[PDB]
């Protein structure tokens, strides 16, 4: 079997192109084919292409024909997915995926069309946007009614994806939400995260959120208070 | 009486040319007519010599008529006269293949010697020329020895084959060791 | 059609238009019957940039089954037929005829192995342009044929004896052609392609490539009842037709089934310096045009 | 173009009870047919192959099943790890240009919960910025589906909110849900009662939470 691991997440302004990669190790490389699929958040599967490796000839989506490129070094044991062109809608996470074709190097070759190896995937974002942490802001605890009571971060107008959100330093996880980001018209993204906790608890207990955010190198904690 | 220098565990690539761009009947042999590699059609043929695994062709020239011996990992005794056969006519090249290794893989101490070996085919008589890094000059037939490195001498040196008006350059790293006096 | 009395005529079978014609005419054959799903042609007319051209086609799973062709004389020609039945292919004949047309010819492409053609109707013959020469291909004829049955689950079987009393009449040819005293040992391809290593051909469609090193491990002059041929359906393929790769499907077919004749061989000579009183002979071909020639050496085109 | 539909969109089930998911071709594809499991945040992972060969390490309680234009992916019996979002592959064509399904969301059917509903109004560092951010939290309910209106002075919005939806809680199998309304602070300080109020299977009424600016 061959494990993928591709590079790293991606930012692009409309109008460029983006090169990935992707190492493939621990079988013979030229007995696999190679596939590329994209995920646009929120959507499903798109096929983009795929590789015949021993033969260096690859086949494409008519829809991205003409400004995708597949390729592979056999030398590296790596595949390449170019996409020229960028824009907003391109926006996507991409996996590379392969499959066994048999004994290539002898002549077997199986053509299979599915996908037995995947790698982890790599976010490319595609926008006008600038990177950008986000502004951290409290959601107090009110009067919140019961036992329970709600608190939690708005974490707002950051750009790109993603923000990792933890709370107390990791040691409250119980009754945690931290709700999938949304794109706001301004190009930003913003999200919430929100713990239930005993109402009993708020003026011993202290609560703080985490936020953080790689791509800016952004780090921020954040009290959130009764009143 | 075209002569080609090769250097031991390298790649060499003997030249054979029609007179027209097309893929033709061609076949190469050794001097005792032992047949190295061919073309039948449109596939190729190895034949029962002791180059067998170590010889290819590059069959995307042959549509221009070129039809190249190409001899991988080079042995001392690869060293032949080789002929190619096309368009009933014959090509001759002499391949004479050399080897140069220091006396020592291990590091070297200041004062003490080093000693190069070339390492020839039978018939063939070089000249070899080396130069260290500081400019340290030394000549002579098949082994050449420095009585004493200097610092300086630490590096690549660059020694240079003369055969048959012809020559092939080495590169040999050598370590020779600092100290504290 | 009518002999010609008294008319000696000149063939020679290595410098026959009828065999280039024919080469083109199963080239022009496969392209339009035979289609690959991935085709590669090499093309480095450029300096120092090759471009290796890419066709990506429809390629339906086709029972591919030669059909006899018959080369009747094109226009402003004729066609002249050698009827000595032992002739070499190379010299004078003085015994010739006006035909309208050739025998029926099936055009099979293979390597090592001739099938389903002609046999010599006396002894056994073998042909070359330069028997000295030790890389010119010797062209075997059979006159006696020998069953060879393959299958898709992976191999060929052949009578052991009559391939046997098969070697046995070809290494007495040999001799008689090579030296009275030789010893004459068959041995394996000494490598290349795929293709022409093994015993190739295309059953049901599909390219068979078979280990031939049993056929061809005997000495001469100096087992059980079928020899059994390991083989393997390939996909991945090198054309015949020119320089290039082509790709073809998986098997559809649970049952792939041929049964053959062999009717000559393609052998070639190890020959070099060597002062031992023995020859050396291994399968070959690859040459498409050697199996036209193996069925048309007795036929020349003149013009009227 | 081969376009493969699955249906339906979402499938409820109750934990350890049979799944019978459907995919459906344009044209004949044969049995070149493929079946993938994907989890959130993971790369997909191949199940069935050829319509109906299991992939290795793939249990038995997977099958596939169909030829031609009509397939389907059953599953014997739902275990926790089996929920999740499945698509099907077709990969007949030549040259190739194959096709997904647009995924049939496998989740965890469960009794009905109505929403505990929260109300926040913008922090004073952000009123200080300029922008008011006002957010309505809606926890551990099921069904996912919930509407969620803003009333500003009983006047009903449209156009200047966005809402979130958690995955499915992988310990008592509810969703949450946030909406939350953006103003600048010049239309924020140009009202005074801010309400949201939800719709959900579980409430006999509609829960209204509100508070007053200032
Ligand atoms: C042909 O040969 C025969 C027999 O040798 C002879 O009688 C005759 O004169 C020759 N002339 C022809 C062509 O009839
Ligand atoms: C290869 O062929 C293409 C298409 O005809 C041509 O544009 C290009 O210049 C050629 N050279 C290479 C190696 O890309
Ligand atoms: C028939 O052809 C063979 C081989 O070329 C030749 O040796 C022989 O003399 C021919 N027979 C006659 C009757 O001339
Ligand atoms: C072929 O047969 C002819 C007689 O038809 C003869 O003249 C010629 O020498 C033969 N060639 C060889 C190489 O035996
Ligand atoms: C010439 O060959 C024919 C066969 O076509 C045969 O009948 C005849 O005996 C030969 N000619 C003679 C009389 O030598
Ligand atoms: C075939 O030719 C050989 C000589 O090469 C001979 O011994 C044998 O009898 C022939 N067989 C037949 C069927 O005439
Ligand atoms: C026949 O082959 C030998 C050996 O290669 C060669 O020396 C000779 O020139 C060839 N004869 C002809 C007529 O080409
Ligand atoms: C090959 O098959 C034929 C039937 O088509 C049979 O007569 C013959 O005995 C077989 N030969 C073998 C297995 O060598
Ligand atoms: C032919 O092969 C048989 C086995 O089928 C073997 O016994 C014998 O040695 C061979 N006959 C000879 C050498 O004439
Ligand atoms: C054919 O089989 C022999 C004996 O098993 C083996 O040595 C040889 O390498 C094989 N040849 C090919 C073409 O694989
Ligand atoms: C060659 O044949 C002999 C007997 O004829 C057999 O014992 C030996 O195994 C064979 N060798 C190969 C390479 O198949
Ligand atoms: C030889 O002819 C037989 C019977 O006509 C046929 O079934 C077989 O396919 C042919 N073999 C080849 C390789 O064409
Ligand atoms: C092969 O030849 C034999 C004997 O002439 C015949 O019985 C058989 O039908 C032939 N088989 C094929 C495949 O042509």
């Amino acid at each position: 079997e061959v494990q993928l691991v591709e590079s790293g997440a991606e930012v692009k302004k409309p109008g460029s192109s983006v090169k990935v990669s992707c190492k493939a190790s621990g079988d013979t490389f030229i007995r696999y084919s190679f596939t590329w699929v994209r995920q646009a958040p929120g959507q499903g599967l798109e096929w983009m292409g795929r590789i015949i490796t021993i033969l260096d000839v690859a086949h494409y989506a008519p829809h991205l024909q003409g400004r995708v490129t597949i390729t592979a070094d056999k030398s590296t044991s790596t595949v390449y997915l170019e996409l020229r062109n960028l824009r907003s809608d391109d926006t996507a996470v991409y996996f590379c995926a392969g499959v066994y074709e048999g004994e290539a190097d002898e002549g077997e070759y199986d053509n299979n069309g599915f996908l037995k190896h995947w790698g982890q995937g790599t976010l490319v974002t595609v926008s006008s946007a600038s990177t950008k942490g986000p502004s951290v802001f409290p959601l107090a605890p009110s009067s919140t009614s019961g036992g329970t009571a709600a608190l939690g971060c708005l974490v707002k107008d950051y750009f790109p994806e993603p923000v990792t959100v933890s709370w107390n330093s990791g040691a409250l996880t119980s009754g945690v939400h931290t709700f999938p980001a949304v794109l706001q018209s301004s190009g930003l993204y913003s999200l919430s995260s929100v713990v239930t906790v005993p109402s009993s608890s708020l003026g011993t207990q202290t609560y703080i959120c985490n936020v953080n955010h790689k791509p800016s190198n952004t780090k921020v904690d954040k009290k959130v208070e009764p009143k | 009486k075209k002569v080609v220098l090769g250097k031991k565990g390298d790649t060499v690539e003997l030249t054979c040319t029609a007179s027209q761009k097309k893929s033709i009947q061609f076949h190469w042999k050794n001097s005792n007519q032992i047949k190295i590699l061919g073309n039948q059609g449109s596939f190729l043929t190895k034949g029962p010599s002791k180059l067998n695994d170590r010889a290819d062709s590059r069959r995307s020239l042959w549509d221009q008529g070129n039809f190249p011996l190409i001899i991988k990992n080079l042995k001392i005794e690869d060293s032949d006269t080789y002929i190619c056969e096309v368009e009933d006519q014959k090509e001759e090249v002499q391949l004479l293949v050399f080897g140069l290794t220091a006396n020592s893989d291990t590091h070297l101490l200041q004062g003490q010697s080093l000693t190069l070996t070339l390492e020839s085919p039978p018939g063939s008589s070089p000249s070899v020329q080396c130069r260290s890094p500081r400019g340290k000059n030394i000549q002579g037939g098949k082994t050449l020895s420095v009585s004493q490195l200097e610092l300086q001498d630490s590096g690549t040196w660059t020694c240079t084959v003369l055969q048959n008006q012809k020559k092939v350059e080495f590169k040999i790293d050598i370590v020779v060791l600092a100290f504290q006096k | 059609e009518v002999v010609l009395v008294n008319v000696t005529e000149n063939f020679n079978m290595w410098k026959n238009d009828m065999v280039e014609q024919m080469h083109e005419d199963i080239i022009s054959l496969w392209d339009q019957s035979l289609k690959p799903c991935v085709k590669l042609t090499p093309l480095c007319v450029g300096a120092g940039s090759c471009n290796t051209s890419v066709i990506t086609q429809a390629c339906p799973k086709v029972s591919f089954e030669p059909i006899p062709i018959h080369y009747c004389a094109p226009a402003g020609f004729a066609i002249l037929k050698c009827n000595n039945k032992t002739f070499n292919g190379t010299g004078p004949c003085t015994n010739v005829s006006t035909v309208q047309c050739t025998h029926g010819i099936r055009p099979v492409v293979s390597t090592q192995l001739l099938l389903n053609g002609s046999l010599a109707e006396e002894e056994v013959v073998i042909r070359s342009v330069n028997f000295t020469d030790n890389a010119k291909t010797i062209i075997v004829q059979l006159n006696t044929s020998v069953e060879i049955n393959c299958t898709g689950a992976g191999h060929c079987n052949i009578a052991r004896a009559k391939w046997n009393n098969t070697l046995k009449q070809i290494a007495s040819k040999l001799r008689e052609q090579f030296g009275n005293n030789k010893t004459i040992i068959f041995k394996q391809s000494s490598g290349g392609d795929p293709e022409i290593v093994t015993h190739s051909f295309n059953c049901g469609g599909e390219f068979f490539y078979c280990n031939s090193t049993q056929l061809f491990n005997s000495t001469w002059f100096n087992g059980s009842d079928t020899i059994t041929l390991p083989c393997r359906i390939k996909q991945i393929i090198n054309m015949w037709q020119k320089v290039g790769k082509a790709m073809y499907a998986p098997p559809i077919s649970g049952q792939i089934r041929c049964s053959s004749n062999i009717t000559g061989l393609l052998l070639t000579r190890d020959g070099g310096n060597s002062n031992n009183e023995s020859e050396i002979f291994r399968p070959g071909g690859g040459d498409m045009r050697d199996n036209w020639r193996s069925e048309l050496y007795k036929y020349k085109v003149v013009k009227i | 173009d081969i376009v493969m539909t699955q249906s339906p969109a979402t499938l409820s089930v109750s934990p350890g009870e049979r799944a019978t998911l459907s995919c459906r071709a344009s044209e004949s594809v044969s049995s070149d047919l493929a079946w993938y499991q994907q989890k959130p945040g993971q790369a997909p992972r191949l199940l069935i192959y050829g319509a109906s060969t299991r992939a290795t390490g793939v249990p038995a309680r997977f099958s596939g099943s169909g030829s031609g234009a009509e397939f389907t992916l059953t599953i014997s019996s739902l275990q926790s790890e089996d929920f999740a979002v499945y698509y099907c592959q077709q990969y007949n064509n030549w040259p190739p240009r194959y096709t997904f399904g647009q995924g049939t969301r496998l989740e965890i059917k469960r009794t009905v919960a109505a929403p505990s509903v929260f109300i926040f109004p913008p922090s004073d560092e952000q009123l200080k910025s300029g922008t008011a951010s006002v957010v309505c939290l809606l926890n551990n309910f099921y069904p996912r589906e919930a509407k969620v209106q803003w009333k500003v002075d009983n006047a009903l919005q449209s156009g200047n909110s966005q809402e979130s939806v958690t995955e499915q809680d992988s310990k008592d199998s509810t969703y949450s849900l946030s909406s939350t309304l953006t103003l600048s602070k010049a239309d924020y300080e140009k009202h005074k009662v801010y309400a949201c109020e939800v719709t959900h299977q579980g409430l006999s009424s509609p829960v209204t939470k509100s508070f007053n600016r200032g």
